[PDB]
């Protein structure tokens, strides 16, 4: 019931930043902060009223809520929204993301400030409705619908230091990647309606009666090949993964953009919730392939991230080796191991919305982003050093942050699986705490070797410091008690790991 | 003068919290954290860059050794189940009755 | 067979065109009014598309030996028409600055109509080339109509020989179908044929070589070097009718030749349509990667649009929604090209005489014209087929059709193509909104057009339901 | 050895490709009024050829 208003009030919120920047360039960011308000508390609500701690694991499908409306009757199209423990996961953190991205681009007071709130909420809507919907053709539409506000942004409103082709050519490169792979997750979609239509003679494209579809093996691995490819592309899973850096480097200034669209994982939530349960033998063929590619992700992300200059690609490369990591996860059959997935993907993005706000709370100051121009900056910024300290701690391992209760229960069930790939990725461990040390050191350590870090910098901002602990709140809280998201969804991961286990 | 004084304490509790714990993960909490005040207080004086490479260095050998106790975690929780030193102490005999085999990779990765 | 009163309240459309040309130049030869002329004209394409409406209600039957009326007919005539009409709307202001004799114009807009309207009711050979001939010779009117400019004069010059030998490729097609059947109807082509002797050569080479003619008609490779240098070369108004009615009569026609022939069963000439299909999406998409000029641009689009109707053709045999597949597509499209070359025919327009080039330095458009620029990119987004955009409907029909079949070579040069393309139409849309350094209610109305060619654009991408259902609703004769 | 992105430039291989592709393909729109007649008729001889192959 809550879900239509849950994706529809992004949109209309969207739509009155860019109505209402007649009244004042400084309002339609208000007008953006209260609607991102909104949404963030009826999620919320949606967590009180759930009762997902309580609930126990039935089969998929099990929705705490759910809502249908038909779109399209002749192929059997409808809007239907559901939401589970999962689900509501992703919609608080995509709230919470929203909310941060809306207070990071604060200081925005450009000429036409109301488009660019407009193509943010219309992200973050889509990215809701992806998480919400449970109709093949409603979550494609959504996950193509998040890509254009996602272009444009980057190519209009990105880093006005780069030049414009580049950044035309960034998010054309974006594009094509994601869109071309949502067209190959299509043909996947259409390829199993008619193979649904052809054994029982009715047009739906719903996930639950979807689920019991009769194939060959064969068909099945190609269904789950698009699937796959689309949830690698925006995973990212190697070799699909230049888009991300590209991205990142030429996103806006302000680093919203960067926690809007990019950083939730929409991808990895689609493995498990259409991957693994609607081709559950092909996967389980698949699962030694990914996992060896999330091990090879896991080490050229680290390798990667440990040559670059550039921060921005070095958090980008950070998130490619993290999502490799989940991507072994994902496909170990686990419960252990999926839970600690879930906990590693919102720690994770919790880590890197506040490496990213660092960042660029950093070329905000001293408006350059290159490891050779930035040294010994810890003597002369009041909070930025400690905070990106503790960030790079967290993006490390290290426990006393999610992201440890994550990969290590990610490295536990993936040890009950698969062992080599389990000690392979605690030395991919190793190099994550090997290029978190060289990002610190060449950034905040050291004696300056350049003129613009010789000069005393002014301190942070008061809701830039707020949200920034807060954020380091949220990583110290999930790190020390990662109790109620781990009950959160319980029953979500259950459903999916007996749908898994049970069907192979 | 404060941060140093910060980077102690935290030492400090984090020693104790490795020397308190009943289960190998709260002992790794602990373990880890350790590693962590080790690093911030080897390079104290960071405007020297070498402190910062034995920083460095200090740093990664002993995440390289935290990964084969970690090993070691992986193979104990495996094979008994439990993380606690009385339940392995307590079940362990019972479960390596035929086999010794992955108790010995534990306790190699132990060492 | 004979003409009778239900076969003349059939024939509305053909009849109220064909009046309203009588009754135009009737006008022009009383006195010459720009205004007045493209009034009347504009008033009988409406009555046309209202007198629609009763020719539903006539029901559908046989009105000739020639022509077929069903709801194929009602939904081609119908686009057609708005073609049409949108070509008139774009034209006056563009007439507004032209020295010489305007009425002209909107006298062959009204002809090529009629052989639009005869295309969409064609169910025999003669009917299929009339149509064909009664559309380009009016387009070889309307792409020379500023013949003192190079660019028109060569363009029609072009057009002109390759349509007349297309034209006489189509016709010699025909006389070696004719020679093998001995009957001229649709249905009638391969008749005398049964127990597996489909692949008869000599039905087979005529078969061909009207293949040849259609798709030099529907700018299909290597029938395609044409579409870039005559889409450029003619006017704005008469690069939106030539991309949008002309293509649309004729492939309807195809649609219905191919549905009602028995031969089109033949899997010989499947797989060459096939071929056919997968080179022109692959080519009209690779040519447009590096193309500085919009209209040529506009050309190689057409190609790959075209190419992705062919794949939705093949399987016409075999799925149950080929037909609707194409309808939707042909709707969308339609509304795409007159969005796109809307916007290009208002920068166009008045004409600024012929020594001075017509260039439309498409850059920084949103900062003098924003209205225009956000239709112009709503239209490059739905020409990608980008979701919630009538293009994207079509372009998911087409990729729903080409799963049916197993077509799956077709289904991966759409995806191909579908990448190519959304590189050039996002450079485009992007270069929109960059940085560079009227006064009529025509022009206001063109505006109204390309606004609400934007807006339906957008609400069926949205919504596309009633489109569906209005499609489904125009059951052909099994 | 793997600062430079192998494995970006691996994918972006095939962009390479369609550049190359459309430039080549390109040339045969040369704005002759006789080369297009004659690649009508070429065009004419390959699906006669391919029609009287495949029957
Ligand atoms: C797991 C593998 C199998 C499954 C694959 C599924 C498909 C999705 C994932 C792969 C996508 C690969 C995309 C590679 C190109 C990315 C776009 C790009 O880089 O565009 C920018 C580039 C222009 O930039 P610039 O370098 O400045 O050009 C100089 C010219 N002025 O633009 C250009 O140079 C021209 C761009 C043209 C359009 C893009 C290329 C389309 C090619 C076909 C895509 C379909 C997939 C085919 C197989 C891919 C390889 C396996
Ligand atoms: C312009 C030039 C540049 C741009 C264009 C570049 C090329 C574009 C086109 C690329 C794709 C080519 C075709 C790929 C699909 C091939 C399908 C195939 O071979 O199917 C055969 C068989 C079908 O199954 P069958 O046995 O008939 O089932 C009935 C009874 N079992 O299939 C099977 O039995 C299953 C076969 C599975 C393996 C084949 C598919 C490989 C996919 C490769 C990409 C993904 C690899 C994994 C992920 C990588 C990292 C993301
Ligand atoms: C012998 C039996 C037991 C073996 C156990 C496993 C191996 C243990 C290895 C222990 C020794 C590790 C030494 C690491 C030194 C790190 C400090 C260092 O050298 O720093 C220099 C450099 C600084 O970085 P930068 O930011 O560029 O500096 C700014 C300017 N000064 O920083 C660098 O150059 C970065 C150096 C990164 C080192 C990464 C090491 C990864 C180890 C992986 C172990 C894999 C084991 C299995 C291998 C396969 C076996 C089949
Ligand atoms: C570059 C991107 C685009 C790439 C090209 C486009 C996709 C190419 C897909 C190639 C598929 C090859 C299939 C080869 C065998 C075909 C014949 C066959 O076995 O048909 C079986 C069946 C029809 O017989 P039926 O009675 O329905 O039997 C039910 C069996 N389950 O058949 C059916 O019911 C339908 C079978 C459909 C199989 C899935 C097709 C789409 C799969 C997703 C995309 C391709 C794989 C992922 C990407 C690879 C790299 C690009
Ligand atoms: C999806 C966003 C997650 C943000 C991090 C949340 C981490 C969990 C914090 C839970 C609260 C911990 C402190 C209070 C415990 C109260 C326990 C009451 C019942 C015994
Ligand atoms: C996804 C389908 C299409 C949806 C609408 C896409 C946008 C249409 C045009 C709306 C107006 C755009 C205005 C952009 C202003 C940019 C200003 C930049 C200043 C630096
Ligand atoms: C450039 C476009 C390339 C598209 C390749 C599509 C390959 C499809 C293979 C289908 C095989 C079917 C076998 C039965």
């Amino acid at each position: 019931m809550l879900l239509p208003w849950l994706i529809l009030i992004p949109f209309i919120g969207g739509f009155l930043c860019w109505q209402t920047e007649r009244f004042g360039v400084k309002v339609p960011r208000w007008i953006a902060l209260i609607t991102m308000g909104l949404t963030l508390a009826l999620s919320l609500q949606l967590w009180l009223q759930g009762g997902y701690s309580l609930t126990q694991s039935a089969g998929i499908p099990q929705w705490q809520s759910e809502f249908d409306m038909p779109w399209i009757p002749r192929f059997g199209i409808s809007i239907h929204l559901a939401i589970d423990g999962l689900s509501l996961l992703m919609v608080v953190l995509t709230g919470l993301l929203g909310v941060l991205a809306v207070l990071c681009s604060w200081k925005e007071i450009e000429k036409y400030q109301g488009f660019f709130h407009l193509n943010l909420m219309w992200i973050l809507g889509g990215v809701i409705g992806v998480f919400l919907a449970i109709d093949m053709f409603l979550f494609f539409f959504f996950w193509e619908m998040m890509l254009v506000p996602m272009y444009f942004l980057i190519a209009l409103w990105g880093h006005k230091a780069s030049d414009g082709k580049t950044r035309i050519t960034a998010a054309t490169k974006f594009f094509i990647y994601t869109q071309a792979s949502g067209l190959v997750m299509l043909i996947a979609i259409l390829a199993l309606v008619f193979v649904h239509y052809n054994a029982t003679g009715v047009w739906t494209f719903n996930y639950e009666e979807l689920l019991n579809t009769p194939m060959s093996s064969g068909v099945e691995y190609l269904l789950m090949l698009g699937f796959f490819i689309a949830f690698a592309v925006k995973m990212p899973v190697v070799p699909l993964h230049g888009w991300l850096p590209d991205a990142h480097s030429q996103a806006p200034t302000a680093g919203s953009v960067d926690l809007a669209g990019i950083l939730l994982k929409t991808a990895a939530y689609g493995l498990l919730r259409f991957s693994l349960p609607l081709f559950p033998n092909a996967s389980a063929e698949f699962a030694p392939i990914a996992m060896w590619l999330g091990v090879i992700g896991i080490f050229y992300g680290a390798w990667m991230a440990f040559a670059q200059t550039d921060i921005k690609r070095l958090i980008a490369y950070t998130s490619v080796s993290h999502m490799g990591f989940v991507l072994i996860a994902i496909y170990t059959g686990s419960q252990l191991a999926y839970q600690g997935a879930v906990i590693q993907m919102i720690a994770h993005g919790l880590s890197a919305a506040g490496l990213f706000i660092l960042c660029g709370q950093l070329y905000e100051r001293i408006h350059t982003r290159d490891m050779r121009m930035m040294g010994g900056l810890w003597s002369k910024m009041k909070w930025l050093p400690a905070l990106s300290l503790f960030f790079a701690v967290a993006t490390l391992g290290m426990p006393g942050t999610g992201n440890f209760v994550g990969e290590f229960m990610i490295l536990f069930g993936s040890f009950q699986v698969v062992p080599v790939i389990t000690v392979i990725s605690t030395f991919g461990l190793v190099f994550a705490s090997v290029y978190s040390l060289a990002m610190l050191h060449r950034a905040y350590f050291g004696k300056a070797k350049s003129q613009i870090a010789s000069q005393e910098l002014p301190g942070m901002s008061l809701r830039e410091l707020f949200m920034i602990l807060l954020l380091v709140v949220l990583l110290v809280l999930l790190g020390f008690y990662p109790q109620p998201i781990l009950d959160t969804s319980h029953s979500a991961i259950g459903n999916i790991q007996q749908w898994f286990v049970n069907s192979v | 003068y404060s941060r140093f004084f910060a980077y102690t304490n935290l030492f400090i509790a984090s020693m104790v919290v490795l020397v308190l714990a009943d289960n190998l993960l709260l002992m790794y909490l602990g373990w880890e954290g350790v590693g962590l005040c080790s690093y911030l207080l080897i390079g104290f004086y960071y405007t020297d860059p070498k402190n910062g490479a034995a920083a460095m260095k200090a740093f990664v050998v002993t995440r390289v050794g935290d990964v084969f106790l970690a090993f070691a975690l992986f193979i104990l929780y495996n094979e008994l189940g439990t993380l606690n030193f009385r339940e392995m102490v307590e079940l362990a005999p019972a479960h390596f009755a035929d086999g010794n085999n992955m108790l010995m990779w534990a306790t190699l990765m132990l060492l | 067979m004979t003409i009778t009163p239900q076969n003349l309240i059939a024939l509305l459309p053909l009849l109220i065109v064909g009046l309203t040309v009588v009754v135009v130049m009737l006008s022009i030869a009383w006195r010459r009014n720009h205004f007045l002329n493209a009034t009347l004209s504009v008033i009988g394409l409406n009555a046309a598309l209202v007198s629609l409406w009763f020719v539903g209600q006539a029901g559908a039957m046989d009105v000739t030996p020639l022509m077929r009326v069903d709801g194929f007919a009602m939904l081609y005539t119908g686009l057609v028409l708005l073609a049409s009409l949108a070509t008139c709307t774009f034209a006056y202001p563009w007439l507004e600055g032209y020295n010489d004799n305007k009425d002209e114009f909107y006298l062959l807009v009204l002809i090529a109509a009629l052989g639009g309207i005869l295309l969409a009711n064609a169910n025999h050979l003669a009917s299929l080339f009339l149509g064909i001939e009664l559309i380009s010779l009016p387009l070889f009117g309307l792409v020379g109509y500023a013949f003192r400019q190079k660019r028109s004069l060569e363009a029609s010059i072009k057009y002109t020989i390759l349509s007349a030998a297309a034209s006489s490729f189509l016709l010699f097609g025909m006389a070696l179908v004719y020679a093998q059947s001995g009957d001229l109807s649709f249905v009638a082509l391969g008749k005398n044929l049964g127990d597996g002797m489909l692949n008869e050569p000599l039905l087979l080479a005529g078969f061909g070589l009207m293949i040849v003619g259609l798709g030099f008609k529907l700018s299909l490779v290597p029938f395609h070097l044409w579409t870039p240098d005559v889409y450029q070369g003619a006017p704005a108004p008469v690069s939106t009718f030539l991309a949008t009615a002309s293509k649309i009569a004729i492939f309807g026609v195809v649609m219905r030749l191919f549905l009602y022939a028995p031969v089109g069963d033949s899997e010989a000439i499947r797989v060459v349509l096939a071929i056919i299909a997968f080179a022109s999406i692959i080519f009209g998409n690779l040519m447009a990667l590096s193309q500085t000029n919009i209209k040529r641009l506009l050309g190689y689009s057409s190609i790959s649009h075209l190419g992705y109707l062919l794949v939705a053709l093949i399987a016409l045999q075999t799925g149950e929604m080929s037909m609707e597949a194409v309808g939707v597509y042909l709707a969308g499209y339609l509304f795409s090209s007159l969005g796109a070359f809307g916007v290009v025919s208002l920068m166009s327009s008045p004409y600024r005489g012929p020594d001075a080039d017509s260039l439309f330095s498409y850059r920084g458009l949103f900062w003098h014209r924003p209205i225009l620029a956000a239709v112009m990119t709503v239209m490059m987004l739905s020409l990608a087929g980008i979701p919630m955009t009538l293009g994207f409907i079509g372009k998911f029909y087409v990729l729903a059709v080409g799963v049916q079949a197993h077509l799956w070579w077709l289904v991966g040069a759409v995806v191909v193509g579908s990448a190519i393309g959304l590189y050039y139409y996002l450079r485009v849309a992007v270069s929109l909104y960059l940085h560079a350094p009227p006064s009529n209610w025509q022009y206001s109305a063109g505006g109204i057009v390309v606004l609400i060619s934007a807006l339906l654009v957008l609400v069926l991408g949205v919504w596309p339901q009633p489109l569906i259902s209005i499609v489904r609703l125009a059951m052909p004769l099994m | 050895l793997l600062k430079r992105d192998p494995l970006n430039s691996m994918m972006n291989i095939p962009a390479v490709l369609s550049r190359f592709a459309g430039k080549g393909l390109l040339l045969s729109e040369n704005g002759y009024l006789r080369w297009y007649v004659a690649s009508m008729s070429i065009g004419a001889v390959v699906v006669l050829a391919l029609l009287m192959v495949l029957r």
